[PDB]
């Protein structure tokens, strides 16, 4: 079993690093404002028709563009969910959503969180799942790739004042990195068994003699961009446990590859733009070591499983409860680490039904800021914050002015990096504290003892860190939970986007100092271990007292 | 105003492309190439639908291969809920349910081993799991053979006929399609 | 001063006078230190809880809260003790040099012609532009530029050395600092600084100034510590609603103890001390700095720019040589040299008139009032000539003579170039004296390289600093001096505009530039260099344009400057890493202790096998209080900076301090708990 | 939620505001 898990991790990382290097080379062209081959002329006519002049704009204009598009999409999605009964493509007659649920699932899908406090098959229509919640799946991913594009441009540009064109970046990403890839992914999902139709719900006369109503809909088209953009918004209540969404093991492997595809390609492009592939290799090593340790811990915990299963009279103590039979505990553990380290939030298995140690690691992987192979865009500009703390500490303790890729790290972006790394621990701690003194937040608790607080902490962590994964035993459809989680998602995305944007605007004005002999190399095993230790210590010293009353208490109980 | 034309144009064009062009193209290509898989993988006997090949139904009879327990709302294996039992390891309710399932399966299968497989006593993540491992399916062979007057060789042949293996062993588990196997049992004895 | 290297950290005389300065820091002067203001707020909160629990509050263990509050007050006491110790050592070093102006016996002249005036003006009644005549044995009242006379003063009260330094009129040794004793004959001095704005008061504002602004590295480190304080305050304050549901909530005093143990108190209490200790150590290294920003700018320095005459050599270059050429006899050797250098106030010119005259008794020439008009010496023209009559006598080295006089048809022959090259082989500055279209020849100026600086230049090369010379002198003897000194390279025949151009070129590459000059011509160079060190023997313009002023006149003082500037940053980073790594053992000590009644299953996390929950919390708080006073000597001394590679230095500092902060709090908490159990307090 | 909880939350909010102000300022 250990050999099977080792082979699974090894082939997953091997196929991922094989697939993500051409995509990194392709994304380096978009970072360097070079059109992709065959896109010139088409981009000219499209930008002329859309009025996009391709003009360089500073960080204030870039941030205002990103925020304006994200609030326009928020308004469009929110009124679409409110008025979903007056829109076509409704085989059922499901009414419009309430204000709290509509606001929550609008902010969740806009903020690249995609938390679902509802049931998809009995809540939304085909129009609400296609013209909304998939357009926003594309746009929330593109709005993170645009921000990381601006940050990489700031790190590579010398003494300029403008980052690029937000509209050019968004259009190029959505039309040539997202749509042509999620088309092939969706076609493979239809190949393996995923739904893509607009038929009404199918009544079934079962073999035994009962009745069941199969839900239909454009499942695969949303599923592909859900995996590709690290969105995690399932068509049904079970994100990737539903056989209409994740039919086969090949489909699930392609899902994991799509989850880590663009976050790895962004590190490859970060290495390629600077001309130093060793920087991106350092980032990939730092992410992959933590990822492998987390995967191994969760696999071993799930293989150890429920101790009461073997005592009650079963074959083994393997925790298969809350897991599909199409996937082993090894595959479920690997997917559970991937979807919670990568800010995706699509569940193959019930993380509530996971063991205490096997569910602690997804919590902490979310709570460290989704920097370990994290969300699209946000897993790289969230990791750059820890990189800035690492180079600050290292430059201090070698006795030089801190710098990364030549650019010095002075007081302004030190303040901005502190605020950016400060926003989400603050959000999760205040949100969990507010949930634990209110009866409306304590009433959603399902499991007793420390595991209920584990549910509350996991929900607030996934909302604040834009993950959206749930234990789902928390009945978070109350107005209090909807408003609290929506506030958490909104602040947790747009209070990390703004300081990273300001960091980019403070770094464009600088000049990269030439690499002297006394400068500290920001690659190699020493800096990989330093960045790993910085992440593993900063994220642990905040959340040991919180995790001690939850999963640690459950494990030692 | 104040530079609003590029914002509105970009948002409207991207909304159109990602909401009425990309899903429409995906639907057209899917219903052209692979329509049985795009339309639910339904198993039709005559003119009625006996269930999808992926969903799996709640089997309670003595002559059918039972699957994993389902914790969907209202009826077990309810496609309109598609959830799982979010019960922790430390929850005594889960231990009560597992003990009840073990006691209900040992009485139903007296000729099998006293060590019940984990799959038949542990609820799935979606509650719509059509699959079990071949060892968990062969654990029920003495009961199904006695109920349907078949043989262990015939049941093993049918299980191996309806057993799917992944491309490599470690990316998944071997699975047995329960609905197709039970429909094959019905076609065999009718 | 370097006569006494440093005052002892614990001399049993200032410790008791700076421990009394701690209780004066207990009231709200802590508002400017956020970490220790959090500790102060927690200490007051725990004291209030202890008093309320003694009187009428619901819980009863008032002694535990009293001990916790007492040790939290001891933490603030020790942090203020470190800050007051650093500031009091700084003030002691200030008072060791503030009493150099003991007497004020200055006579203000009315005409600067050596006499005709004798007054009793105190030194505080002297302004910028007051001519002062000082006889030998007296002290110098003001920081003034010498305009007449030559003497060997003793700058013991400033430099700390007993070795006399010679001062002259103009050139290089024109500027002298007041408060020092003249020793040989006399000097006519003219003050150039107002009262209050003097070099001694610059030292005073450097060292005793308690209103020290924070360098931007300290500011960014403070921001990082505030972020850590915020996340630890949130993670601690949220523990009460987290543990309130699952039984009995943790005590507020336990939360405050955990909060103080978590926040970076070790670096938070020593951060104010590190900067003052660094400035005190820099005063021990005889470097006078305007602010700590220029001191910490030396960490990034990879190129260093000296001079040749004033900086590397002594600057005297007093010599007497001859011309073995055609048409030049023994009288003709120095008939024109003294004629050209009679009205020349440079050390080279006076060396000519006191050395080439005595060789053949050439005192025939009287004072220059008898039909003689001279031109001043300027490095732009590189000439000190005289229009004494119809034909002129000029003095240049290589190119000034050509481009100014030898374009008049009478080009100089080749037969003197071999003699110039022979002079430049030995390491002597060549001066060529010329009479119109006819050239007399060349004279040598043997200059002495200051000390054994070859080892120091080797150390500078080891530290990754490129030492390249700038000079405006002949390229051959500059090459010989560079070979004898051991510098990396050189750039000769450089005007001050070329020095500024080289500084701007090196700055445009992306390298921080350090300049060590002393002349008046080095003022635009020191005003543009990032790290400017000014020689004490130099001029007032250089000492006022440079960022830092040396005292003991060491050309390679950038070694000590780089060492101290790196040591401050390395101490800050190492203490920050130690403070952050301590929190793992603080968690392992307090979390099973805090949650002993809420979740009894968390006792398995007591890997230190501590005796009691209250004993564990007390041991953690005692270790937090004691680690600050145990790391006071490290904060005062600075870390041991060894000139390694950047990666090797990072590896060594991690291996020591990160691993120490991970490991020794375990041992410290276990030992403190063992002593508590042995004494029976728990 | 009584006065002993209200004053604790208020004091924690005041301390957080003071610390955020000290982070933004260069005092
Ligand atoms: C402590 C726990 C463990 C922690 C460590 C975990 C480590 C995880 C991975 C970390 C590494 C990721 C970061 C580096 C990757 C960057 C990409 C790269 O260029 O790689 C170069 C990188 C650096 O070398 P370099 O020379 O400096 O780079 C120069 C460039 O390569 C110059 O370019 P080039 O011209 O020479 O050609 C480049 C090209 C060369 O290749 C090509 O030519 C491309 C051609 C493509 C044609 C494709 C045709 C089909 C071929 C097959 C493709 C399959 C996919 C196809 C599509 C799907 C079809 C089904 O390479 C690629 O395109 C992709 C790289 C190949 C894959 C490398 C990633 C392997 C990682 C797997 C790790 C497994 C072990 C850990 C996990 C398990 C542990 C429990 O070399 C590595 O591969 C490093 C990874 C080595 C593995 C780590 C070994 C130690 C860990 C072993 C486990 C230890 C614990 C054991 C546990 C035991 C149980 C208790
Ligand atoms: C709390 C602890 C405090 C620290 C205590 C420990 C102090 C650290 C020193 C460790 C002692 C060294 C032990 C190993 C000796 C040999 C290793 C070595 O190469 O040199 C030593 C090495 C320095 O290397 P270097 O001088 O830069 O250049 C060496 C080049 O390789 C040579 O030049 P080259 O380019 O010609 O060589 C070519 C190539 C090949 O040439 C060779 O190396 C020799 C030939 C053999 C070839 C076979 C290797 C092929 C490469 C595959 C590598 C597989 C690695 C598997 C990864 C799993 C490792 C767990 O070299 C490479 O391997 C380059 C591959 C690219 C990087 C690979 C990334 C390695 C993953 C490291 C992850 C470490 C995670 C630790 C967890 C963090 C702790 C919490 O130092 C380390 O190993 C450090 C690792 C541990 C870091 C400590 C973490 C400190 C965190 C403290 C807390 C942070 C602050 C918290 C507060 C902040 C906020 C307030
Ligand atoms: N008394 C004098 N009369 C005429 N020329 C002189 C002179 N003393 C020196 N020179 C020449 O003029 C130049 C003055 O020296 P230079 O400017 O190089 O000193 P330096 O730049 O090395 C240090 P600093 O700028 O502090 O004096 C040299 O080329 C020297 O040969
Ligand atoms: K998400
Ligand atoms: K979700
Ligand atoms: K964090
Ligand atoms: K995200
Ligand atoms: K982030
Ligand atoms: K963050
Ligand atoms: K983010
Ligand atoms: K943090
Ligand atoms: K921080
Ligand atoms: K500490």
């Amino acid at each position: 079993m250990a050999a099977q898990g080792f082979l699974l991790i090894a082939t997953f990382l091997l196929v991922l690093m094989v697939l993500a290097r051409p995509l990194g080379s392709g994304l380096a062209r978009l970072i360097n404002d070079i059109p992709l081959p065959g896109t010139t002329g088409v981009e000219r006519v499209l930008f002329r028709a859309l009025g996009v002049s391709d003009r360089e704009m500073n960080w204030k204009q870039y941030l205002c563009a990103i925020l304006g598009l994200n609030m326009l999409g928020l308004a469009v999605l929110f009124f679409m969910l409110l008025g979903q009964h007056y829109l076509p493509l409704n085989p059922q007659q499901l009414p419009g959503l309430s204000w709290d649920l509509a606001l929550n699932t609008a902010v969740s899908f806009v903020t690249n969180t995609n938390w679902q406090s509802y049931s998809g098959e009995t809540t939304l229509s085909y129009f609400s799942q296609m013209a909304g919640l998939t357009v926003q799946n594309f746009l929330s991913a593109a709005s993170g790739i645009a921000v990381i594009f601006a940050l990489i441009r700031a790190f590579t540009r010398q003494s300029m004042s403008t980052l690029g064109n937000a509209w050019v970046d968004l259009l190029r990403i959505t039309l040539w990195v997202l749509v042509p890839v999620a088309l092939l992914i969706a076609l493979f999902f239809i190949q393996q068994g995923a739904l893509q139709n607009f038929l009404p719900y199918q009544a079934v006369n079962t073999v035994e003699g009962a009745q069941q109503l199969l839900p239909m809909g454009p499942v695969a088209s949303q599923e592909a961009i859900k995996m590709l953009g690290t969105n995690g918004g399932g068509f049904f209540n079970a994100n990737s446990s539903h056989p209409f969404e994740n039919p086969t093991a090949l489909t699930n492997f392609v899902q994991m590859l799509a989850i880590f595809l663009i976050p790895t390609a962004l590190c490859f492009a970060f290495g390629e733009v600077m001309g130093d592939r060793r920087q991106g290799r350092m980032l990939l090593w730092a992410m992959s070591v933590i990822f492998v340790i987390c995967v191994g811990v969760v696999m071993w915990a799930e293989v150890q499983g429920n101790p009461h299963l073997l005592a009650l009279g079963t074959d083994s103590s393997i925790n298969m409860e809350g897991k599909e039979s199409r996937f082993g505990v090894l595959v479920s553990s690997l997917f559970a680490v991937v979807t919670t380290a990568a800010s995706c939030g699509a569940v193959i298995a019930m993380h509530d039904s996971f063991t205490a140690l096997g569910g602690m690691v997804p919590m902490w992987l979310m709570q460290i800021g989704e920097v370990v192979f994290g969300g699209v865009g946000s897993g790289l500009y969230g990791m750059m914050l820890f990189v800035l703390l690492a180079v600050f500490i290292a430059g201090l303790m070698i006795g030089r002015t801190p710098e990364y890729l030549g650019k010095k790290i002075d007081v302004r972006e030190m303040k901005l990096t502190a605020l950016a790394i400060l926003v989400t621990p603050t959000l999760v701690l205040m949100g969990a504290a507010l949930a634990m003194m209110t009866d409306a937040g304590r009433s959603a608790m399902l499991n007793p003892g420390p595991h209920g607080f584990s549910e509350v902490l996991y929900a607030v962590s996934s909302a604040a860190n834009n993950n959206g994964s749930a234990f789902a035993g928390l009945s978070a459809n109350s107005p209090f939970w909807n408003c609290l989680l929506a506030f958490c998602m909104f602040v947790g995305r747009f209070g990390v986007i703004i300081p990273v944007m300001a960091i980019a605007g403070s770094l464009v004005s600088k000049k990269s100092q030439a690499a002297s002999s006394g400068t500290l190399p920001t690659h190699g095993p020493l800096f990989v271990g330093l960045l790993i230790g910085t992440v593993l210590l900063v994220g642990a010293l905040t959340f040991i007292p919180a995790l001690a009353l939850g999963p640690v208490a459950e494990y030692l109980s | 105003m104040s530079g609003l034309r590029p914002a509105l144009s970009t948002f409207i064009f991207l909304l159109l492309i990602t909401g009425g062009v990309y899903p429409l193209l995906t639907t057209v290509l899917g219903q052209w190439w692979f329509p049985w898989q795009a339309n639910g993988s339904l198993i039709r006997e005559g003119d009625t639908v006996r269930g999808s090949a992926l969903i799996g139904q709640n089997f309670t009879g003595n002559g059918y291969f039972h699957g994993r327990p389902s914790a969907t709302a209202e009826m077990p294996y309810n496609p309109q809920a598609s959830g799982g039992s979010n019960l922790a390891v430390s929850n005594p309710e889960l231990d009560k349910l597992i003990a009840a399932r073990v006691a209900a399966l040992r009485a139903a299968n007296p000729d099998a081993s006293a060590s019940v497989p984990v799959e038949l006593v542990t609820a799935s993540a979606s509650g719509l799991d059509n699959n079990i491992t071949p060892q968990a399916a062969a654990w029920q062979i003495p009961r199904v053979a006695k109920a349907r007057n078949l043989s262990v060789e015939q049941l093993t042949q049918l299980i191996a006929k309806y057993s799917q293996q992944p491309l490599v062993k470690y990316i998944g588990q071997p699975v047995v399609n329960i609905v197709e196997l039970n429909l094959a049992l019905d076609k065999l004895d009718e | 001063m370097s006569r006494k290297q440093l005052a002892l950290f614990e001399p049993t005389l200032v410790v008791q006078a700076l421990k009394e300065a701690v209780k004066k820091l207990n009231p709200q002067a802590q508002w400017r230190n956020p970490v220790m203001f959090i500790v102060w707020i927690g200490s007051l909160l725990t004291t209030c809880i202890s008093i309320a629990m003694a009187s009428g509050a619901m819980p009863g263990n008032a002694l535990f809260s009293a001990a916790i509050s007492g040790w939290l007050w001891i933490t603030v006491l020790f942090a203020n003790f470190a800050e007051a110790l650093a500031e009091g050592r700084s003030k002691a070093q200030a008072n060791s040099l503030k009493g150099v102006k003991k007497t004020a016996f200055a006579r203000k002249l009315r005409e600067p012609k050596y006499g005709a005036a004798a007054d009793k003006v105190p030194a505080d009644q002297l302004r910028k532009g007051d001519i002062v005549l000082v006889e030998a044995g007296d002290i110098i009242p003001c920081d003034g530029e010498v305009i007449e006379g030559g003497a060997s003063v003793d700058e013991s009260a400033i430099t700390g050395e007993s070795a006399p330094v010679i001062r002259e009129s103009g050139g290089d040794f024109a500027s002298v600092t007041g408060g020092t004793r003249i020793l040989s004959d006399w000097l006519v001095i003219e003050c150039s600084v107002n009262p209050g704005e003097t070099f001694l008061d610059r030292m005073i504002a450097m060292v005793e100034g308690a209103q020290r602004r924070k360098t931007p590295n300290e500011i960014a480190l403070t921001i990082l510590l505030i972020a850590l304080t915020i996340v630890f305050l949130l993670a601690t304050a949220t523990l009460w609603p987290f543990s309130a549901w699952g039984g009995n909530a943790v005590s507020v005093t336990v939360l405050v103890a955990l909060l103080v143990c978590l926040i970076p108190t070790t670096i938070g209490g020593l951060l104010s001390a590190i900067g003052v200790a660094g400035m005190s150590r820099m005063l021990g290294a005889n470097v006078i700095a305007t602010s700590g920003r220029a001191v910490e700018a030396a960490g990034d320095v990879d190129v260093l720019l000296l001079n040749k005459t004033g900086t590397i050599t002594l600057g005297n270059r007093q010599a007497s040589e001859f011309i073995p050429a055609q048409g030049v006899d023994e009288k003709t050797l120095a008939d024109a040299a003294q004629l050209a250098s009679l009205a020349d106030e440079t050390p080279e010119g006076r060396s000519i008139v006191i050395l080439a005259k005595q060789r053949f008794n050439l005192r025939e020439r009287d004072v220059q009032s008898l039909h003689a008009t001279f031109v001043p010496f300027t490095a732009q023209s590189r000439m000190s000539g005289i229009n004494i009559d119809n034909r002129m006598i000029r003095k240049g080295s290589v190119d000034a003579i050509r481009r100014h006089v030898e374009a008049n048809g009478g080009h100089f022959p080749t037969d003197v170039d071999q003699k110039v090259d022979q002079v430049a082989r030995q390491g002597a500055t060549p001066l060529v004296v010329v009479e119109g279209s006819r050239v007399l020849g060349v004279i040598a100026l043997k200059d002495i390289v200051k000390g054994g600086i070859k080892e120091r230049f080797a150390q500078l090369r080891k530290m990754g600093i490129k030492t390249v010379m700038i000079t405006g002198d002949n390229r051959l003897t500059a090459a010989a001096i560079a070979a004898e000194a051991g510098v990396d390279d050189f750039l000769a025949e450089a005007t001050p505009e070329a020095k500024l151009a080289l500084i701007r070129q090196y700055q445009a590459e992306g390298r921080l530039v350090a300049m060590t000059g002393d002349g008046t011509n080095d003022a635009p160079a020191l005003a543009q260099a990032d790290v400017a060190v000014a020689m004490n023997s130099g001029t007032q313009a250089a000492k006022e344009a440079g960022n830092m002023v040396d005292l003991d006149s060491n050309p390679t003082k950038l070694i000590e400057v780089v060492h101290i500037g790196k040591q401050m940053l390395m101490t800050r980073g190492s203490l920050t890493t130690f403070s952050i790594a301590n929190d793992v053992a603080k968690y392992f000590a307090i979390i099973p202790a805090a949650f002993a009644a809420t979740y009894p299953q968390l006792n398995a996390l007591n890997i230190m096998c501590l005796h009691s929950p209250d004993s564990a919390i007390l041991s953690a708080v005692i270790f937090n209080a004691l680690i600050i006073v145990f790391l006071i000597p490290l904060a005062l001394k600075g870390v041991s900076y060894k000139p390694l590679t950047a990666s090797a230095m990072l590896r060594r500092n991690l291996w020591i301090y990160g691993l120490g902060g991970l490991l020794v709090p375990f041992i410290g908490i276990k030992v403190i708990d063992l002593l508590l159990t042995v004494c029976g307090l728990v | 939620m009584s006065a002993g909880v209200i004053t604790g939350v208020l004091l924690v909010f005041l301390l957080l505001g003071y610390l955020v102000y000290a982070l933004i300022n260069a005092e």
